[PDB]
RNA sequence: UGAAAGUGAAUGCAGGUGGGAACGCCCUGGCGUGCACCAUCGACCGACCCGGAAGUUUGUCAAUGGAAGGGUUUGAGU
RNA sequence: UUGACCUCAAAUCAGGUAGGACUACGCGCUGAACUUAAGCAUAUCAAUAAGCGCAGGAAAAGAAAAUAACCAUGAUUCCCUCAGUAACGGCGAGUGAAGCGGGAAAAGCUCAAAUUUGAAAUCUGGCAACAUUUCUUUUGUUGUCCGAGUUGUAAUUUCAAGAAGCUGCUUUGAGUGUAGACGAUCGGUCUAAGUUCCUUGGAACAGGACGUCAGAGAGGGUGAGAACCCCGUCUUUGGUCGAUUGGAUAUGCCAUAUAAAGCGCUUUCGAAGAGUCGAGUUGUUUGGGAAUGCAGCUCUAAAUGGGUGGUAAAUUUCAUCUAA
């Protein structure tokens, strides 16, 4: 497969190199300072009601339908879902 | 109507086209502009060479793959790798290009070569006429404004010339690679699929 | 040139080669195309056959960059050589064989349409056909596959 | 060539049969030879309908693969 | 009661600026119908004409929230090619791009997010000096007061990185005269040779002799076809004598490099744009097809996150880019 056009690991074999990290590819690291701030914030501003909603729903341990509540609310599943593990890390930080 | 021998016609010709008609009678008129734009810019910026050096790229795809042509500039890497800071490069004249990358060490020393030819046969002069700093010329009184074409082209790969016959290539089947390769690749995902599904039920 | 025209020919003919009965309108029976399943049925359905419906799939994207491979037929590889490689070569035995690479030709495939003399040569090529690398097997040739 | 994945054109002197241009030969015809063309019989390539031999690895029992051979059907093919 | 600050007014307040025209080309908005479909309603005409707003000598676009699936390419624009193609279409009439490839041209960067905190280091305006000029018309520097500014002006950083550190080499003016040379530039100026004879005619610029010039036998004028009568034409991309500019030089002077910067390795940290992305829906658009863009409304994230990989969805990987 290596160096023959067809098959799973195709095309010509050259030395490989280590191609060194782009600064762009950076993004999306939490820093330390932006997770402060983030906190600060959070601690000042609060949670929008569909974010106390879905808290509800998840303590009531009805988790499905606070699913189909976030997905309906953010619109993705990938969103909701994500929403999903920031709430549940939030009310387990809280009962402790 | 369509009575006749030959293709159904398909003439895109039912907005208002003769508005946006092209005609091309200034072709030699804007080619001669352009030489004497090209006459004004070489003596403007004489001695130096009037196109940039470029680097030898190889096109992104398997129709064009095989072929060498001329990219936009030197990658940060090649410029490390021959010597030239990034800021000294763009002075004199070596295009960088931030975007690219050296994926393979082939492509990697093939530009770094290539800077280091043009920086052998570079003459730069001095700022303050009379002394020479670090990366300076001392004689520039033989400085031509020449062509880098002239000086280093851009080379494709040779073509391989005879090789003996190994046995290890006689007693290998082309056509049944290919397909068994291809058959490989076409089922690998099923054959994953299949191999964690067994394991679980294992 | 309008000196060897017909319009040259037709001043004094009233109808200017029209005729007098039906006459030259401008659309009696439409504009293009138009009108291929009613009136124009006979011309379309006998002089041009499947020219109404679907066939087949439909494909988003198509990009002919990666689907690119011409091809070479095995009586072609000799000829895709210089004269002083196939002087050097065709005929006499040497230890060593030519290499012939199709894609610097400009060729995605070798097929197998034709004959090869009987001296061994090397084929560089990225897809070979089934009997046409038989062939090149039986004239003592080999293929390599290339990237 | 197929909608595609894909495969991809020599049993033979690149094939027989009939008519044929031109030439040769023989005593008006006869014999040889057959260009171009059409009638035609077959071979090859692809699609379709069968048929499952190697090989490949991965499930070997299987997975993948698709050679031989069979159609006298199909193509804007050799 | 005085004051401070915020907000909001007034003045023929000090100094400025906007309108209108032109609109071939340029950026938008808005927006048809005739017509084609042999009728016609989707379609087409056409993202056109008309209407409206806003620019420049070009405008726009532009340094990737870009392609691709390669041995990968590398801002934008235009040309050829892809290609009348993929696709879109009462799949009817009809419509219809993009990647690569070849070329013309090429040039890169600037902020917001950082404590200067051993010192708002920044800026407008008044006044007073000096100075400079396409220019007594232009453009500034210095000083000093009022003010703007800490609800943030400078330096520093922009992801291609960088910042903090660490040793160790290399590098440097936003200068101002002078002199001459070398170029460019619009412009005043200079330009070779028959009008010699005969015939015709109102007129010779015609015909016939005899000549001359030619780097000039383009063209025009002059009482008919004029290289030699005249303006010109060639020499000329030049001589000249006056001008304006360009980049070097040859020097003089002011330059406080205590400084500023490139590179080198860091067990390090590394701030990255929100009613925005995205989702649904409704219009409109596209070749974009279980939506290509745009817009309205509803819901509205995130932090290895978020875009895009041209068949909807869920999960998992892989590339790629870094939006508002």
């Amino acid at each position: 497969a290596p160096g023959l056009v067809v098959g799973l690991n195709k095309g010509k074999t050259l030395t490989k190199r280590q191609l060194p990290e782009r600064p762009s590819r950076r993004k999306g690291h939490l820093s330390k300072r932006t997770a402060f701030v983030r906190s600060i914030v959070r601690e000042v501003a609060g949670f929008a009601p569909y974010e106390r909603r879905v808290m509800e729903l998840i303590r009531n341990s009805q988790d499905k339908r606070a699913r189909k509540l976030a997905k309906k609310r953010l619109g993705t599943l990938k969103r909701a879902k994500g929403k999903i593990e920031e709430l549940t890390s939030v009310i387990q930080s809280s009962r402790l | 109507a369509i009575h006749v021998k030959g293709q159904l016609p398909n003439a895109h010709f039912h907005k208002d086209w003769q508005r946006y008609v092209k005609t091309w009678f200034n072709q030699p008129g804007r080619k001669l502009r352009r030489r004497q734009a090209r006459q004004t810019k070489a003596a403007k910026i004489a001695p130096r060479p009037v196109e940039a050096i470029r680097p030898a790229v190889k096109p992104p795809t398997i129709r064009y793959n095989m072929k060498v042509r001329a990219g936009r500039g030197f990658t940060l890497e090649e410029l490390k790798a021959a010597g030239v800071s990034r800021r000294v490069a763009s002075t004199i004249g070596i295009p960088v290009d931030h975007r690219r990358r050296n994926r393979s060490e082939e492509s990697l020393q093939r530009n770094v070569e290539r800077i280091k030819v043009y920086l052998a046969h570079l003459i730069v002069f001095p700022r303050k006429a009379g002394q020479p700093k670090k990366g300076d010329a001392t004689d520039v009184s033989g400085a031509e404004q020449t062509d880098v074409a002239a000086v280093l082209p851009i080379t494709q790969e040779a073509v391989e010339e005879a090789k003996p016959i190994t046995e290890e290539a006689k007693n290998f089947n082309a056509f049944s690679t290919l397909s068994n390769e291809r058959a490989y690749a076409r089922y690998a995902g099923a054959r994953a699929a299949f191999q964690k599904k067994r394991a679980e039920e294992a | 040139p309008t000196h060897v025209s017909k319009t040259r020919k037709l001043r004094g003919h009233v109808s200017a080669g029209h005729g007098r009965i039906g006459k030259h309108r401008k659309h009696p029976g439409g504009r293009g195309k138009a009108g291929g399943l009613q009136h124009l049925r006979s011309h379309f359905d006998k002089y041009h056959p499947g020219y109404f419906g679907k066939v087949g799939m439909r494909r988003f994207h198509l990009m002919k960059n990666p689907l690119w491979r011409p091809t070479v037929n095995l009586d072609r590889l000799w000829t895709l050589l210089p004269n002083e490689a196939r002087d050097k070569y065709l005929g006499k035995n040497t230890e060593v064989a030519p290499v012939i690479n199709v894609l610097q030709s400009g060729y995605g495939k070798v097929l197998g349409k034709g004959r090869l003399p009987e001296t061994p040569v090397i084929v560089q090529t990225r897809y070979v056909s089934r009997r046409a690398e038989e062939k090149i097997k039986q004239a003592g040739g080999v293929v390599e596959l290339i990237a």
